[PDB]
């Protein structure tokens, strides 16, 4: 549903290659993206299902 | 133009790949059971892969060993990235050969302008996405504290150093985190963070290992 759900995915400054999920409102789905390890924003989920529970509907 | 080069199979025999289903971080073998890595690389279910070159194909020199313990430095700050160091104890001890060997911890801090080798399986493209099969190497010098602090204002603690080229183009990037900066035989740094990768005037930032050497030996010994 929300507003943080509309933000674009944020990798951040750390240099790990960690695959996380973000709600892609234009698609109307949760997609994967490379998360650097640190300073995540709220549109960053460890599984598709936590993504769809939190965001799906935005 | 890709700043670094393919080191060649098994020529950085202390480089490890941390895996949780895929390659997510690197690290360095400091003895037959202990690995050093970054604190932002901490995850559940780490497997350590030793003796890799191509991380996508089994070439017969590998030893895959699960971690038994993962100890993030007690003072890691996840906002400041200060103290970004972790140790991982293997479930069983590796067997050390000539494709699997460990790297010596330093006795002193390297100075500015020391040339080092940075290695990893991380993104080879400054803008873009291109994670290689095989291990990549990068000779970069250490930068002065002064100019690291000018690069990133108000963000560098005593436990950080900068390295690379203010021009840009040659740097470590997503995937490389936790792997080694080896200078004159000794382990000096752990790949850590940056403003992007391989940007003009923003060198990569590394954990300064020379400050942790007491903490490391005493934590390995009492675990
Ligand atoms: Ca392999």
């Amino acid at each position: 549903r929300p507003d943080f759900c509309l933000e674009p995915p944020y990798t951040g400054p750390c240099k790990a290659r960690i695959i996380r999920y973000f709600y892609n409102a234009k698609a109307g789905l949760c997609q994967t993206f490379v998360y650097g390890g640190c300073r995540a924003k709220r549109n960053n989920f460890k599984s598709a299902e936590d993504c769809m529970r939190t965001c799906g509907g935005a | 133009i890709v700043g670094g080069y393919t080191c060649g199979a098994n020529t950085v025999p202390y480089q490890v790949s941390l895996n949780s289903g895929y390659h997510f971080c690197g690290g360095s073998l400091i003895n037959s059971q202990w690995v050093v890595s970054a604190a932002h690389c901490y995850k559940s279910g780490i497997q350590v892969r030793l003796g890799e070159d191509n991380i996508n194909v089994v070439e017969g020199n590998e030893q895959f060993i699960s971690a038994s313990k993962s100890i993030v430095h007690p003072s890691y700050n996840s906002n400041t990235l200060n103290n970004d160091i972790m140790l991982i104890k293997l479930k069983s001890a590796a067997s050390l050969n000539s494709r699997v060997a460990s790297i010596s911890l330093p006795t002193s801090c390297a100075s500015a302008g020391t040339q080092c080798l940075i290695s990893g399986w991380g993104n080879t493209k400054s803008s873009g996405t291109s994670y290689p099969d095989v291990l990549k190497c990068l000779k970069a010098p250490i930068l002065s504290d002064s100019s690291c602090k000018s690069a990133y204002p108000g963000q560098i603690t005593s436990n950080m150093f900068c390295a690379g080229y203010l021009e840009g183009g040659k740097d470590s990037c997503q995937g490389d985190s936790g792997g080694p900066v080896v200078c004159s035989g000794k382990l000096q740094g752990i790949v850590s963070w940056g403003s992007g990768c391989a940007q003009k005037n923003k060198p990569g930032v590394y954990t300064k290992v020379c400050n942790y050497v007491s903490w490391i030996k005493q934590t390995i010994a009492s675990n």
